[PDB]
């Protein structure tokens, strides 16, 4: 049961012979990403959706092993949906964080998924970073990927406590744009998702083209 | 239910590792069941690479090295009168004095003989175990076991441990009514080869000059085996017939 | 210890004083030379007046702290408020029994009506030591002398605050893995008090 | 009805009235045991046991009918001897585990709850039977003196004075009288004298009987469980006789 | 009975296990099977219930099953349990051939089947096989016929001629009157004729309800067709 | 009478009933004790009758009200051993929920969890149901004041107010009359002391008897903590 | 070693009937009535929320969403239904959602629930479940569907059906009131009429539970931005809507 | 008999197994199913136990496809039959995966019969209360018709019936069946046998399930209600 | 109080360690035909070249459960782990479905996994000896 270890020895014998940002604003959170998907130096896809939905108001974006990121996100989404049905309550970002942290710690870093998770729940707005080995951290603004340094520079340039929705969207878009221009891993478009307290989540595909 | 309570009722025994039945048996705490196993229990280091551990710690000052069997020439062949087994009986010398003659041929039972090569301890231990298995089989079936069955038992046994570190090469020789005379060669790699003439050890090419015919008399066969061993080079001779093995000495 | 794992290059202090205990730390988390988070909160609460700081692997220490908090909730459901010694014992058992697979070090600061403020240190390996004050982290090595020259028993709250502020300011000054703001928790019979000091304040000491 | 026909041949079965008859039969077994009493004084506990006179072949110092669970906990039981020994062993194990874990002697209520949970767990499945013993235990902790009585059903309570065995009714009447006549409280030595008197009254008997008295008092034994020595035991016996 | 017959692990006051007897009673309701060994062959005969008008006969399983190229097996009792026993016997034969390079002997296979049947009587949560078996053949590199009988309790025996199943007492009496151990049938034809005549004592319709199988040394197993059995029946009737 | 194997285990009777469950329900009234639970604007109050006729008992050790977590309190109707068993199970469940999901367990979720365990007991042959009725109260951070009840049948449901015991019908009728008069589902008070006094008065009116400070136990749940009042607090509340 | 097994709790009678299944059916027949009606553009599922007057009706719901397009109701023993609903919700994800990326069609989830219920009759440790389920759903390639599942694990599709205490009269009414051209609103009205004859006490929106499988509901999705993301088709009518339909 | 019929693993003093006999008796309460094998195909027919017009007749209670070559008719408990049908489908796919060939009919029948026999030898298990009529084609024997019952025994047939009216249906089939029959004649014979043996006044289309295994390769055809109506009109029923 | 599983390596080996597949001809040797592993798999090869995470994953849930039981023993007493283990044993013992591999609902309720999914749930998964009777023999120990 579970993930299989068959053909491990056989594979050994045969061998022997992206910019993601999250920004908090006064009434919610925003997550943004680029749309370039590459297989080595070759651009495989110029319009790839990297923003994934754990739950209707909890979204995430990942880096590392793409299959691991997708699989872990989907498994946690299924667990979150079942838990919400069981408790008859809106899912909380803290619960998804706990599930992700314990699942990643169980595999001792062998599941290569690094995540930014943003969400809104009845307790408020939340933004978290999740490492492959199981460590998690909280922050007001986060960056991830090969273009994370340029995006973080932009975020450190123009971030403040009193940010409106429009200012937060513009700041996230500018950070993704900087990662697009200055990093070979990014470059095509900007996808945004805005989660505001008391309202539905707004998914803007190709906000900047 | 009270057994569960005892399992959850309390440290010292856990540190002694005596909460496990195998540890108690190995140290003869609860009795002598350790000396009552038809299949012996072999200890391995509880690590990820037991094989590398053993190979590193065996290939390195005092007399505590694993004894290696003689690489002396051994010959076995079959004829109408049975089987002739000849072993060059030159004895190596060390810091010891032998009480009597050292036998390089294991007498599995009054009807089966084996030849030592590689690890002396492996050959002796596993051929004694094979003799026990053959005795149990003959008691159960009320008939003498065929040579093929015993050789296959030994081959399966050594194959189950293939790659662990065992080193042995043996010739099982026997004369039964159904099969006639029969010789098999079994080594630690799992190979099991039926044959007519076997020459093993240094000088096997010279001893492979066996003048061989299926009409040789007993005396002619003994002389031929002695001469082959001398050409390879005293000689120890065994003549295996349907009634058992007979030791001549020469 | 694990390849490509987040480490804790912090500066941790815990000082016992006349009215209780104070736990202080910096707020810097780094990946090699890059600062991954400059406003991280390192003061972990495992019970209402039992707090800790962590060193070593971040994931291992977080898992251990979560298990300890769960254990203390179970204990509280039975016998009420646990003592600092009990929490330190649980931390020590978790660290020692898993020392071959997890890299973890914990400084525990607690207050209770019986013992009136205690500090325990569990370095790598899993041994436990009770001390009037404790320092830990990569930046602690630079303040071993200063603390030894400036600690007194039964100091007042303000004197303890000043001592911790000065020591952590020096640790931040000399250690590249330490920086940001200084965060402190004061545990006494009156309650729990949180304090923060900014670089423009402690850099002029 | 005291006999529930059709609902008393297996443990963990409810009768139409909601009763568990195997536990009640274990209570009946308890009620035929030797009389044992416990009295809670101002700052301690006193246990008293009536015992039958046995053969001279028994070693006098190796036959004690009052068990010590921990240095601060005393215990007596009425019913099946092996069940009492098993329960006392479990209590000693629980006390040792608690003291090892939390560096303090276990409080009496926590010990009582652990014993009660263990006893109650034996009324849940048909593969076991309820304990045939009622246990009177007690001691001194940081909160003061505590005396508890535990029944085969797993139910336990704290008591000012407790009694069990064949002569439970007379002993309970004497304990109620003692409580009524001492609203202020009672001291350890007065408790010893009254326990001797109550045991003598309850026994009043085939040929002869002996009396065992133990006590734990903060002022007398520094919060430790100790047997009553020769002088005090003789004084209590003389007071009970006259 | 008397309350002593509700479990396999209960001894009767006179020292009986009644459930074994009841399994034998179940065996007694099956069709008759006969085994007779001659000087150089073994013949197994079986009674077959009359086939229905609309019943397909091409793929209907035979009463005599080949465990191995040298060992055959017939049964009496519950038909469904016999399939499990036969499958286990075939697996064991192949396993022994793999482990020791040598095919099983008849006695070894009989002992294995008896061991399986004995094992299925050692638990209160399992039901014994209501089957009695006849195992026939020749040992490898040998020419001595072997015939064995196995019972639900796990007991096996060696017989020169034996019958099991419904009305087996009459066939056993006929065999006892018409069989001599010191002078067995010296030919296959004589053994087959004796087996057919024994089966005709309880078979109503006749030739179409008789199955005959012949085993010789060197792995020679033949299932006689309906024409040969009919010829034997006609010859027996003419000589009668 | 169950009249069959249902005298011991939980299987269907010919009428389609589970007699062991009904007998556990009957066992829930052994202690002959009544309990009441009401909701305020921002508090929940539970009051349990205490009967200590024996003079040798220590009253301070007699209680059927338990603290499950920081915010959840529980009242049990039935024998005290099963009550303590259920209390320990509920404490473990609440702590495990907090460890697994990162936030405090709500009262209704805990009630559902205990009800699922009771369903296990009703369906398994070798497990008996506990003969107790559980009432969990809290001030949930999403739902405000909350009362939920679970029974041996595995049924659980929430209440505006509740009463349990031999005299529960009269208390329930009085509560229904008061709620019909007020036309609200909760008590319109701002302090939990006033709610406690109202619940005491309601219990006194329903039972038709006067209560002293030692005859009752009171537990109060606020948004911060659940706590049990002592004798002095109840005596102060009585004077009004 | 007599504890390694437990004899079957469900056995055949000499007449050839499994007694425990029949008794579970009897327990189902003693439960509150629940009905289902299948229309051309939706399915209606209705039940009576029989209860104490001090119990909050909204806390306990006898209609449960299994998937965004599949809902269910029951007649019989509530706790068994709750356990089965939790299991069905989990199975919809374990067997289908994590494999094909889609929610299962109605018939396959019904089959999974039926298998779970059947396994309770081949057991020496548990007795069979005492509930009967009505499962309504919609799927792309089969349209709208309504199924009934019995305690034995047998299930059958229905145009309209009812279970519980008043099943026979409700079935007669549905037989006399069903046509192949019925609309969803007409089905809701017929369901209300059928439930009117069964409820003995107060018949309002606080004693009736109604759910529908109809068109997609974008307002219940919780997010916007993906045109191809269909909203849920399961919808539980509120008490106010039931009152409005009853008044009209 | 009451002292020897409470458990499946106990023999009676006469050597009988009462639980197995009761499981066999339970089959008589099921709807009738008939299988007829002609020279060029196999016909399976069955009668539903429908009592109301609210049942979805168009959308599968008696006829199932084990695979493209093998189908079954069911008489008995539906849920046990579904368990066994899923098991048989998995076994057939396993054989195809292992040998890269379609599984022979007899092997699948024997596997299912062994499972049902094993369910009569463990005290914690009750027998499956189902009977199967297997209709299949393989390259070894051609067209094949089998039956299996709760006891685990299976039999081969040319024409066979299971269910409520087995005796009368078998009598009619014996009086009417011929070896050289064709598929259409087999269809007519099955329909007439069902009509004669029915306890209802008329044999309408909504109370029937029909299936045919034939050749153009080998094709399985599960008849729709309209085709059932057309064949009923053609026959004259 | 373990977190990562420990003591996972085998300390002793023998040719008869797997009691369920022992050869009838030579009871000291395993039956390779009924093993159905391909026929060329000596036991020694299973002692080397294993993925280091396999043992951690295979024993993770048992380790967490044992830690929970130890915590209950420390805080509540012996009775609580005794009762949990008794309930789990009773549930697991009376479940015998030879045609299914899915766990029971009651087991998931006891394990607090009513609304939890892991990869073991998503991915739950011959010529000789894969029938009902082998499972009967293994269950009954005959």
């Amino acid at each position: 049961a579970g993930l299989s270890f068959d053909n491990y020895q056989r594979n050994n014998f045969l061998a022997e012979n992206t910019t993601i940002v999250g920004v908090k604003f006064n009434n919610g959170v925003v997550i943004a990403a680029d749309t370039r998907s590459t297989q080595g130096p070759i651009v495989a896809d110029k319009n790839c959706a990297k923003l994934h939905r754990i739950s209707p108001k909890i979204w995430c974006a990942g880096a590392g092993t793409a299959a691991d990121t997708e699989a872990v996100t989907q498994l946690i989404g299924s667990n979150i949906e079942l838990h919400s049905l069981y408790t008859s309550r809106e899912p909380r970002v803290v619960s998804a964080l706990q599930m992700l942290k314990q699942h990643l710690f169980k595999y001792q870093g062998h599941i290569g998924a690094y995540l930014i998770v943003a969400g809104v729940d009845p307790t408020g707005s939340h933004l978290f970073s999740i490492h492959a080995h199981g460590s998690t951290d909280v922050g007001y603004y986060l960056s991830l990927g090969s273009g994370s340094l340029a995006a973080m520079a932009v975020l450190e340039s123009h971030w403040k406590q009193d940010l409106t929705k429009e200012e937060a969207i513009k700041l996230a878009s500018d950070a993704i744009q900087a990662g697009i221009w200055n990093d070979l891993g990014s470059g095509s478009n900007v996808d945004v998702c805005v989660m505001e307290i008391g309202k539905d989540a707004e998914y803007l595909r190709n906000y900047l083209t | 239910m009270q057994a569960i309570a005892d399992s959850f009722s309390v440290r010292l025994v856990k540190e002694l590792q005596y909460d496990n039945e195998q540890n108690l048996e190995s140290d003869f705490v609860t009795g002598a069941s350790q000396f009552q196993r038809l299949a012996p229990s072999l200890t391995v280091p509880p690590i990820a690479s037991p094989q590398q551990f053993l190979r590193a710690h065996t290939d390195d000052n005092p007399d505590c090295k694993i004894k290696i069997a003689h690489g002396t020439t051994t010959l076995a062949f079959r004829f109408q009168g049975g089987i002739i087994v000849a072993v060059d009986s030159r004895a190596t010398a060390g810091n010891w004095v032998a009480s009597q003659t050292v036998k390089k041929v294991i007498e599995i039972n009054p009807f089966l003989l084996g030849t030592m090569a590689g690890g002396a301890a492996d050959c002796q231990f596993w051929e004694t175990w094979l003799g026990s298995q053959c005795r149990l089989h003959e008691l159960r079936e009320k008939e003498r076991i065929s040579v093929a069955a015993a050789s296959k038992i030994l081959s399966n046994l050594v194959y189950q441990y293939k790659g662990a570190g065992l080193s042995m090469g043996t010739m099982i020789c026997g004369y039964t009514r159904k099969e006639g005379p029969t010789i098999y060669y079994v080594d630690s790699d799992g190979t099991r080869l039926k044959g007519d003439i076997f020459c093993v050890g240094s000088g096997q090419t010279f001893a492979y000059g066996v003048n061989y015919k299926w009409d040789l008399s007993v005396e002619d066969a003994l002389y031929l085996g002695k001469r082959s061993i001398l050409a390879a080079a005293s000689v120890n001779l065994y003549h295996v017939t349907e009634d058992g093995w007979i030791y001549h000495g020469n | 210890l694990k390849k490509g794992e987040v480490s804790l290059g912090t500066s941790i202090m815990a000082v016992t004083f006349k009215d209780g205990v104070i736990l202080g730390a910096d707020s810097r988390t780094t990946t090699g030379a890059y600062i991954a988070n400059r406003v991280t909160d390192k003061l972990t609460r495992v019970h209402d007046k039992i707090w800790c700081c962590r060193s070593g692997s971040a994931a291992d220490t977080q898992a251990i702290a979560d298990i300890v908090q769960y254990h203390l909730e179970l204990y509280t459901s039975q016998y009420g408020t646990p003592s600092t010694e009990t929490a330190a014992s649980v931390f020590k058992e978790l660290c020692y029994e898993n020392k071959d697979n997890l890299t973890a070090g914990i400084i525990v600061a607690g207050y209770d009506d019986k013992n009136k403020g205690e500090v325990y240190t569990i370095p790598l390996g899993g041994s436990v030591h009770k001390l009037p004050y404790a320092i830990a982290g990569s930046g602690s090595t630079f303040i071993y002398g200063y603390c030894d020259k400036n600690f007194r028993e039964n100091m007042s709250k303000e004197e303890t605050v000043d001592f911790i502020k000065h020591s952590l300011s020096q640790a931040i000054k000399w250690d590249g893995s330490s920086g940001g703001v200084i965060r402190m928790v004061v545990l006494t019979a009156a309650g729990v008090e949180r304090l923060i000091f900014y670089p423009d304040e402690y850099e002029q000491l | 009805t005291s006999i529930g026909t059709g609902y008393d041949l297996s443990n963990s079965v409810f009768s139409p009235d909601g009763r568990n008859f195997q536990v009640e039969y274990a209570v009946k077994a308890v009620e035929n045991g030797t009389t044992s009493i416990g009295i809670k004084c101002n700052d301690g506990v006193v246990f008293a046991v009536e015992k039958l006179i046995t053969s001279k072949l028994l070693v006098p110092q190796k036959n004690v009918k009052i068990q010590v669970v921990d240095r601060h906990i005393g215990c007596v039981y009425s019913g099946l001897i092996p069940d009492g020994r098993h329960l006392v062993n479990r209590g000693r194990e629980e006390a040792a585990s608690f003291k090892k874990l939390y560096k303090t002697p276990i409080p009496i209520p926590a010990f009582a709850d652990r014993l009660g949970q263990y006893v109650q767990a034996h009324t849940l499945y048909n593969s076991v039977r309820p304990f045939g013993v009622s246990t009177i235990f007690g001691g001194v902790d940081k909160n003061g003196a505590h005396l508890y009585m535990l029944e085969p059903s797993g139910s336990y309570w704290g008591y000012k004075g407790a009694a069990t065995g064949k002569g439970r009714q007379s002993a309970k009447a004497e304990l109620e009288k003692l409580v009524d006549h001492h609203p202020e409280g009672l001291s350890a030595r007065e408790a010893v004298k009254q326990a001797a008197k109550i045991i003598y009254l309850a026994h009043e008997k085939e040929k002869d009987f002996e009396l065992e008295i133990s006590w734990c008092s903060l002022s007398e034994t520094n919060g430790l469980h100790k047997f009553v020595k020769g002088d005090l035991l003789q004084e209590a016996i003389d007071f009970a006789q006259k | 009975m008397s309350g002593y017959d509700r479990a396999l692990s209960i001894f009767s006051p006179d020292g009986h296990i009644f459930q074994v007897e009841y399994a034998l009673e179940a065996v007694k309701r099956g069709t008759c099977a006969v085994g007779v060994k001659g000087k150089n062959c073994v013949v197994l005969g079986c009674e077959r219930r009359s086939t229905l008008k609309l019943q397909d006969t091409r793929i209907t399983p035979s009463k005599v099953s080949k465990i191995d190229s040298h060992v055959v097996l017939s049964f009496s009792g519950l038909n469904a349990d016999s399939r499990i026993l036969i499958e286990k016997a075939r697996v064991e034969a192949q396993s022994h051939r793999l482990t020791l390079e040598d095919p099983v002997t008849v006695e070894y296979l009989t002992r294995y089947v008896a061991g399986v049947q004995q094992r299925y009587t050692q638990s209160g949560g399992v039901r014994p096989f209501g089957v009695s078996t006849l195992i026939a053949g020749f040992d490898p590199r040998d020419d001595e016929p072997k015939l064995y009988q196995t019972e639900p309790s796990g007991i096996y025996s060696s017989w020169s001629a034996q019958t099991i199943g419904r009305n087996s007492k009459t066939v056993r009496e006929f065999l006892e009157k018409n069989y001599d151990r010191k002078e067995p049938p010296a030919t296959v034809e004589e053994c087959v004729k004796l087996t057919v005549r024994s089966l005709l004592e309880v078979v109503q319709t006749g030739a179409k309800n008789i199955e005959i199988t012949v085993v010789k040394p060197d792995s020679d197993i033949v299932a006689l067709s309906s024409e040969e059995i009919n010829q034997y029946v006609t010859q027996i009737e003419q000589e009668k | 009478s169950a009249a069959g194997y249902d005298r011991h285990i939980t299987i269907f009777s010919p009428e389609g009933r589970l007699y062991q469950v009904e007998y556990a329900f009957k066992a829930t009234n052994q202690t002959n004790i009544n309990s009441l639970a009401v909701r305020g604007k921002d508090c929940t109050v539970v009051i349990s009758q205490k009967k200590v006729p024996d003079k040798l008992l220590d009253p301070t050790t007699v209680s059927y009200i338990f603290c499950i977590s920081r915010t959840i309190g529980m009242v049990v109707n039935g024998p005290i051993p099963d009550a303590r068993n259920a209390a320990l199970r509920a404490k473990a469940e609440a702590a495990e929920f907090r460890y697994k999901y990162g936030y405090d367990m709500p009262c209704d979720v805990l009630a559902k969890r205990m009800a699922n365990l009771s369903q296990i007991y009703t369906q398994r042959a070798y497990m008996r149901p506990l003969g107790v009725i559980l009432t969990f109260v809290s001030v949930d951070e999403e739902l405000g004041p909350s009362i939920y009840k679970t029974d041996p049948a595995g049924y659980y449901v929430g209440y505006k107010a509740t009463a349990t015991g031999p005299k529960q019908q009269e208390i329930t009728t009085n509560l229904e009359n008061h709620f019909k008069k007020s036309k609200i589902d909760h008590i319109n008070e701002e302090s939990w002391e006033k709610v406690v006094e109202f619940a005491i008065t309601h219990m006194i009116d329903a039972l038709g008897t006067e209560f002293s400070k030692n005859d009752l136990e009171v537990g109060v749940a606020t948004k911060d903590k659940f706590f049990t009042l002592s004798a002095e607090n109840i005596e102060e509340r009585l004077v009004a | 070693m007599t504890d390694r097994y437990s004899f079957s709790l469900t056995t055949f009678s000499p007449s050839g009937k499994l007694g425990q299944i029949d008794y579970a059916l009897t327990a189902v027949k003693q439960g509150v009535t629940s009905l289902g009606i299948k229309a051309t553009n939706g399915v209606v599922i209705a039940t009576e929320k029989k209860s104490s007057p001090l119990a909050m009706s909204e806390t306990l719901s006898k209609v449960s969403l299994l998937t965004p397009d599949i809902g269910a109701v029951y007649s019989g023993m509530g706790p068994d239904y709750r356990v089965l609903v939790d299991k069905s919700r989990k199975v919809a994800h374990t067997s289908y959602k994590r494999i094909y990326g889609e929610y299962p069609p109605t018939k396959l989830l019904v089959s999974e629930v039926a298998k779970i219920m059947q396994e309770a009759t081949q057991s020496g440790g548990v007795r069979p479940f005492g509930v009967s389920l009505l499962i309504a759903g919609h799927d792309e390639f089969n349209g709208f569907s309504l199924y009934q599942v019995d305690p034995s694990g047998s299930y059958f599709p229905w145009k309209a059906t009812a279970i519980g205490k008043g099943s026979v009269a409700a079935k007669t009414f549905l037989e006399k009131r069903w046509n192949d051209e019925l609309e969803l609103e007409d089905a809701i009205h017929i369901a209300l009429l059928t439930l009117k004859e069964s409820v003995e006490g107060e018949f309002n929106g606080d004693t009736i539970e109604l759910a529908i499988i109809g068109d997609e509901n974008p307002d219940l999705l919780g997010y916007t931005g993906i045109p191809t993301d269909k909203g849920p088709r399961f919808r539980k009518l509120t008490s106010q809507e039931i009152n409005d339909r009853l008044e009209a | 008999s009451r002292r020897y019929d409470s458990r499946t693993t106990i023999f009676s003093p006469e050597g009988r197994l009462y639980q197995v006999e009761y499981a066999l008796e339970s089959i008589s309460h099921a709807g009738t199913a008939i299988g007829i094998m002609a020279s060029d195909g196999i016909v399976l027919a069955a009668e539903r136990k429908v009592t109301s017009t609210l049942l979805e007749q168009d959308t599968t209670e008696k006829l199932y496809k084990l695979n493209d070559k093998i189908a079954v008719a069911v008489a008995g408990l539906t849920a046990d039959a579904e368990i066994l049908i899923n098991t048989a489908r998995i076994h057939a796919q396993n054989y195809l995966k292992t040998y890269n060939e379609d599984i022979p009919v007899e092997i699948l029948v024997r596997r299912l019969s062994d499972i049902k026999q094993g369910y009569t030898q463990h005290g914690g298990l009750r027998p499956f209360g189902v009977s199967f009529i297997y209709a299949g084609y393989d390259d070894r024997y051609g067209y094949q018709l089998y039956t299996s019952n709760p006891s685990g025994n299976y039999t081969g047939w040319k024409a066979i019936s299971v269910g409520a009216n087995t005796s009368a249906a078998q009598t009619l089939l014996q009086m009417d069946y011929k070896d050289d029959m064709k598929v259409d004649d087999a269809i007519e014979l099955a329909l007439k046998t069902l009509s004669k043996t029915t306890d209802s006044s008329a044999l309408t289309y909504d109370r029937l399930e029909f299936a045919t295994i034939r050749k153009g390769e080998v094709y399985q055809k599960i008849f729709k209600p309209q085709e059932i109506k057309d064949i009923l009109v053609k026959t004259g029923i | 109080m373990n977190i990562v599983p420990q003591d996972t390596f085998k300390s002793q080996v023998s040719t008869d360690q797997d009691k369920s597949v022992l050869s009838s001809a030579v009871p000291s040797l395993p039956d390779t035909l009924r093993q159905q592993e391909g026929g060329a798999v000596p036991l020694s090869t299973q002692l080397n070249d294993r993925h280091p995470l396999e043992s951690t994953l295979k024993n993770w849930e048992t380790t967490q459960r044992q830690r929970q039981m130890e915590q209950y023993r420390q805080i509540f007493g012996i009775a609580e782990p005794m009762k949990r283990t008794m309930e789990m044993e009773i549930v697991n013992r009376t479940d015998f479905n030879p045609l299914s591999t899915n766990g029971s609902i009651h087991r998931d309720i006891l394990l607090n996994k009513e609304c939890s999914i892991d990869w073991e749930d998503v991915y739950p998964g011959t010529m000789v000896g894969d029938d009902v009777h082998s499972k009967i023999e293994k269950q009954l120990g005959i």
